[PDB]
């Protein structure tokens, strides 16, 4: 299959809108509209002659073009007359709001549906969605918020409210999206398709799911497109289900059977895959992994002005099987070139309590032009002799002056400038946290991802 | 072809291939097996022990018994001609007594191997992800820890390398009080043609290899059950 | 003694080391006191000052008509011992001593030596090498920290400087309502134990946290006897640090100790009580939940969910935390299903479907919280078009007060910058609530978690 | 109980309780040793036997010797007297070959305590949190898997129970393949009791009991080793 006439059609139909601006299908009308879709735009409504000022058709047969994508939000009881229609129209996608399918018990309904659809060479996206976002091609197919932040993520859902949720949820954690795609019921398209096409797509850098299962007899075709895409592209699954309690419970909410919760991970591990035990984690990971390179080595070094953050960070890092070590005797030279003799360099590397803004921008700088440093995490601890928006831009400079491209997380606590700081440092897509355990974390996902596709690599020889 | 086994175990309306059969069909993909010695009397039994050479054991061959220790079906050990005969009386009045409706198809004659550290090695069918490799150490610490690592068919080297370093009870087969390293080498290779066996298998629904010995060089499949479907 | 009212509610409180100079450390701290409100006296005192911050200046505290209670002492390190020995002649009871200087860079003769001359005098240490205390019931603000924080019932003790006065700017961010902010610093005389006796006592004091980095040899025995019964009363939540081994050797050099060892801190904290939190954020989440809701009177655990996704983050997450959900009771499920469509899912967590209306939080946690099978609540709100996330948070807010009970609730809440506004406007009304299902789940799991630890102590106590 | 012999040692300059010594020294505490006879000849060793019971263990007395296994210094199951005899000449050879320079204070002589399922209870001395009482399954459990539990003396009923089960390998104790429950509650009392004898006496920096054997009914220790300070 291809999907380019999915992300990127030149015909896009909404069946289902109305004059009643409060019904989904005119949610997603408007949303399409508002987000700034330049292709072709066809409301489908029994009588409405116009909807959202266009020209308004009774069935999707009846526009005089050839329409891409439908999405469908109409009752379950009205879906399989549309498919036909669509399939008599040549529709290449049905994109299907409607809920009422497998997930409430009609397993037949759904079955139905999904051949039909094949009968014309038509797939099905859901059905039990609430649609799909490509920012690329200015496309905003759901009933989701009007707007996203552009970046390099591609975001998929298996859950609908949550996922819309989290779709909002990226814009306050300042992720840049590329895609969104409700796949609910998964009856036809799934996380395979997508990844495959992901895997090609230049606008997309990273990839997040939230997935709840994969279908009978799809796993080992999984692993394999998975794997490939993490070759280049970190992927990052949020699993629904990671225990017995929780595998049972999810299963009823798509009803399907309880998948293996240690062979899920095992599939995950063979994939390159970096699992996500939860949302902090899943977008703490994904910041990190869209703005950073991967580390080319162990090189690892912490710059803290104070010791506590520092044995934080030392914990975190070693929960996730992450080791410091000494740090080249030419950085400590450097920095002791303006830090006092009772600063500790055993990495991390204490600037003391003490320290002004205008040692972070030293250090820091001192740290990523170094020849033996492969990485760097920056803590910063809120005292009286720093503004926290002045160590936020020494490391900005510094960033820039060492010219090159090496992954970096920053670490701030502190009161109300420091959280003004932390979303200064994001919104310039430099990974900034709250707590140093957070910015660890976030660059031991740098470190995972390496080490997932330096597996990966290896598997495949 | 060693699909005879298996096409004629369907004909037969078996669910299983037998100790001797499930042997010489993993042996046919490379993994090492026993020797496999059907003795249809004691006179067998002797002159088979002779060949293979001392010491060795005695096993019943019965569809009706899975279980062979469990029903005082099995004789390790076994040094001279005197005591295989023991044995094999042994075994054959322990099953009439706890399992009188068993289809005795003989006794099975095998070298005794040397002891060493014990590991599983498993294939099952998950409903995603198709047959999958399970591996971990003997004994308690599958049976009573359920301290077990899968790998999803087909695997790699890489596959079967972190498979082994993922269980908890690793360090057994690195050094430890009185044992040498395993051959981590060959268990890879096992856990790789176990895959194989799954994907190319369909009518095998389950293999169970418990135990297989690890040796310094080498390993050997000891025991060996295929489940049909 | 070990009485320290008197260092918590002084009558007079000295700032040796203020300056006409603005930017000394001295004079950072005086002006923090004169801010934040202290009832009582100050007196400045500093060699040629006449007056400092409108306050009159004298050379050496023994000449001060008064009887001082605390001394913060802010002078160089090779000034300290002079200071203690006025302060010891004035009758000075404590010694809060910001001073670096000592065991921390290898001179612990220098240290031992402060703690020996206030003890001749009668006289406390804390510290030395701390940023101050704050005690909010006396309007006490001796840091040269932030200048305010919330009031509140959480006492906060730091053995680390830098981490410690900037999470005391982190409990504003987090809205934690602080009663105390406690310097500990290299802990020469005063340490946890003789604090933990003190909010033990203290009726201001509901949650006790501390960052711990390691306790002195000899002393945990009395930790365990000490923590363990205020443990009965009053939460205490520890961020240990060097809780990996080489968190702990690195640890070790912080300050130049022997590793202590990993296993045997979690199990003092388990025989105490004790709640280790792993990280920050952990222990501020925790924290929140403690300091505003009782602890649950039974396993009836109850969350309430609109689609299944934040649900099953939370089953994970309680699971992750022994935590395990029963189905919920029959006349639950029955005044529910007045209002919920027949699609809905009630085995708990108790899904009132993605497109739920405002109007349904607001009866779902009312019908929750009034039903007498039902110790606790979390409540899960996924954002979409056909909600308000402030008009759903009103909604809970109006459920709780009409509820008229007290019973404890978490709040989870996904979505764009309103559920931001609609977290932070709960937080302000000491709703403990939180931007993801995990942290909303793992935050009541403190609750259980209190509830088991102080039940881990009883039977511990239990008469034979 | 018989601080006695703590006090002996300390007047003449031990570091440590020898087997016998410990063994006495935890009994005094209700600790359950092994029946014991320091033998200072081939014939008292012989005799002592009789008087024990067979089968007998022996084992070397010696301060240069620590690990005893590892010089050929025990001997196990000793059936008759010919068998403790030759036992007795082994272990005296053995240790004069590996350890020359070895002060034999005699050859113990003990019951043969049969096979059950091993543990290790220890003692220490934290320098923060004073004696604690460690606790975990014996052989490579503790010593390469390295999962213990610790409880800060003195221990309450609810610290030895909750110790118990916290260990990994928890579940050796309440059944497996070929092997009942054992005697949780005896293991209980045990660690109570080691926690008295830390806070009790200061003198005792450690206290080894590897391995104790645990049955249905009760417990055994089968050796001690007690370290001053
Ligand atoms: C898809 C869904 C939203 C439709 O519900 P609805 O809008 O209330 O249903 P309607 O009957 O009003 O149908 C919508 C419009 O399509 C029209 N329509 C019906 N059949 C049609 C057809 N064959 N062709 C074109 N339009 C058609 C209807 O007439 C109506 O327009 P009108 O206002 O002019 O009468 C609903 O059935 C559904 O499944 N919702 C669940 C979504 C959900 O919660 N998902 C979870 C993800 S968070
Ligand atoms: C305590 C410390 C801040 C003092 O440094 P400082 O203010 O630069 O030192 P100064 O020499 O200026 O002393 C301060 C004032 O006390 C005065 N002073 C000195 N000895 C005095 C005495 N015996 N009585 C009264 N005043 C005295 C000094 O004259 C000076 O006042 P001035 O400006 O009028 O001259 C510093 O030594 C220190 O330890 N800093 C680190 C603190 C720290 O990191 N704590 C850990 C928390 S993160
Ligand atoms: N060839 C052989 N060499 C050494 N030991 C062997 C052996 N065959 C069997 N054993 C031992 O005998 C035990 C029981 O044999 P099986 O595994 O074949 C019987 P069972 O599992 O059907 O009851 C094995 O677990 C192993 O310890
Ligand atoms: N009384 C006894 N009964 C049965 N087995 C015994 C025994 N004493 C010792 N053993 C066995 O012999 C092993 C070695 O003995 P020790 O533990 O006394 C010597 P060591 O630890 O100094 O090498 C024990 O671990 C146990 O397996
Ligand atoms: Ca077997
Ligand atoms: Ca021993
Ligand atoms: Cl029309
Ligand atoms: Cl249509
Ligand atoms: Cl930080
Ligand atoms: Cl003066
Ligand atoms: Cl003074
Ligand atoms: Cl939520
Ligand atoms: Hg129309
Ligand atoms: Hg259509
Ligand atoms: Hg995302
Ligand atoms: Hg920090
Ligand atoms: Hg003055
Ligand atoms: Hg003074
Ligand atoms: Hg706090
Ligand atoms: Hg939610
Ligand atoms: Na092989």
């Amino acid at each position: 299959n291809d999907l380019e006439r999915l992300f990127n059609p030149s015909a896009i139909a909404v069946v289902g809108a109305s004059k009643d601006p409060s019904k989904i299908g005119s949610q997603i009308l408007r949303n399409l509209l508002s987000y700034g879709f330049k292709g072709k735009v066809y409301p489908i409504n029994p009588t409405a002659d116009e909807l959202m000022g266009l020209k308004c058709y009774p069935k999707v047969s009846d526009v005089p073009d050839k329409v891409d994508v439908a999405v469908i939000s109409v009752p379950s009881d009205k879906v399989l007359g549309v498919i036909d229609d669509c399939g008599k129209a040549g529709v290449k996608f049905a994109v299907v709001i409607t809920s009422g399918f497998k997930e409430v018990g009609n397993e037949e309904l759904e079955e139905e549906l999904v051949r039909r659809a094949h009968s014309y060479g038509m797939r099905v996206l859901g059905p039990n969605i609430f649609g799909y976002l490509y920012a690329p091609a200015r496309l905003n197919a759901t009933f989701g918020p009007k707007d996203v932040l552009s970046g390099n993520v591609a975001f998929i859902s298996q859950s609908g409210a949550l996922g819309i949720a989290l779709m909002g949820y990226t814009v306050v954690e300042n992720i840049g999206i590329s895609s969104i795609v409700s796949v609910g019921n998964k009856a036809d398209l799934d996380d395979v398709d997508l990844l495959d096409f992901f895997d090609k797509d230049p606008n997309t850098g990273v990839i997040m799911i939230y997935l709840e299962g994969i279908a009978p007899g799809r796993g080992r075709m999984f692993i394999d497109v998975a794997s490939r895409v993490s070759l280049r592209k970190p992927i990052i699954v949020i699993k629904a289900g990671r225990t017995e309690v929780g595998a049972r419970a999810a299963a009823s909410h798509t009803g399907s059977i309880a998948g293996s919760v240690a062979i899920y991970e095992s599939a995950f591990k063979q994939s390159g895959i970096l699992m996500a035990k939860s949302v902090e984690d899943a977008f703490d990971w994904t910041k990190a992994l869209s703005w950073n390179p991967i580390p080319e080595g162990e090189r690892l070094i912490v710059l803290t002005n104070g010791g506590g953050a520092g044995v934080q960070s030392t914990d975190t890092f070693a929960d996730n099987g992450i080791y410091l070590s000494k740090p080249p005797e030419s950085l400590i030279q450097e920095i002791k070139k303006f830090v006092p003799p009772f600063a500790s360099f055993a990495n991390p590397i204490d600037i003391t309590g003490m320290a002004p803004d205008d040692w972070y921008y030293m250090g820091t700088l001192a740290a990523l032009k170094n020849p033996d440093v492969d990485a760097l995490t920056v803590l910063y601890c809120q005292t009286a002799v720093t503004t926290p928006i002045g160590v936020a831009k020494g490391i900005v400079d510094a960033i820039k002056e060492a010219g090159n491209s090496k992954p970096v997380t920053v670490g701030m606590v502190g009161g109300p400038e420091v959280a003004e700081a932390v979303s200064f440092l994001n919104k310039q897509r430099i990974a900034a946290y709250p707590t140093p355990e957070r910015a660890s974390s976030a660059m031991s996902a740098l470190y995972a991802y390496a080490r997932a596709r330096s597996y990966v690599m290896k598997s495949l020889a | 072809s060693s699909r005879d086994l298996l096409l004629k175990a369907k004909e037969n309306g078996r669910k299983s291939l037998l100790e001797h059969e499930a042997k010489y069909f993993i042996s046919s993909y490379g993994i090492p097996v026993t020797n496999i010695r059907l003795a249809k009397s004691e006179e067998e039994a002797v002159n088979f022990s002779r060949e293979i050479g001392f010491p060795v054991v005695l096993k019943i061959v019965s569809p009706q018994v899975v279980h062979k220790s469990d029903v005082g079906g099995v004789k390790v050990n076994l040094r001279s001609e005197e005591e295989v005969r023991k044995a094999y009386r042994e075994i054959i009045e322990n099953v009439k007594r706890n399992v009188p409706n068993a289809e005795i198809e003989g006794i099975l004659v095998q070298e005794f191997a040397p002891p060493g550290v014990e590991l599983i090695i498993g294939l099952l069918r998950d409903p995603q992800f198709g047959p999958t490799v399970m591996f971990g150490l003997g004994g308690v610490f599958v049976e009573l820890f359920r301290d077990v690592s899968f790998r999803v068919a087909p695997l790699s080297e890489q596959d079967a390398e972190s498979m082994i370093k993922e269980v908890k009870a690793y360090k057994l087969l690195t050094g430890f009080r009185g044992m040498e390293p395993v051959d981590i080498e060959a268990i890879k290779d096992a856990l790789i043609r176990a895959g194989r066996i799954g994907v190319e298998n369909e009518e095998i629904a389950e293999m169970d290899l418990n135990p297989v010995i690890a040796y310094p060089k080498g390993i050997k499949v000891v025991d060996a059950r295929i489940i049909l479907r």
